């Protein structure tokens, strides 16, 4: 009143975590990143 | 299969997976992994007439 063995574990898990959440507002190339205004922009083929 | 019908002569191109127009609108939409082949040829002297 040290313990940073403990909250390493802890800040990879939820840094980990972030990244996955981030990598959902990306195009990969595509036009857009949002399933919806492809969809609502463009015809199925 | 075989569909058989009459058009124009630049309606042809509407006879294709996925294509939009009055004809592949409502007459005549094929799907959109099609198979098979489309073949067409002109008839101005048998159809048309004056």
């Amino acid at each position: 009143s040290a313990l940073g063995k403990l909250q390493d574990v802890v800040n990879q898990n939820a840094q980990a975590l972030n990244t996955l959440v981030k990598q959902l507002s990306s195009n990969f190339g595509a036009i857009s990143s949002v399933l919806n205004d492809i969809l609502s922009r463009l015809d199925p083929p | 299969y075989a569909d058989s019908f009459v058009i124009r002569g630049d309606e042809v191109r509407q006879i294709a997976p996925g294509q939009t127009g009055k004809i592949a609108d409502y007459n005549y939409k094929l799907p959109d992994d099609f198979t098979g082949c489309v073949i067409a040829w002109n008839s101005n002297n048998l159809d048309s007439k004056v």
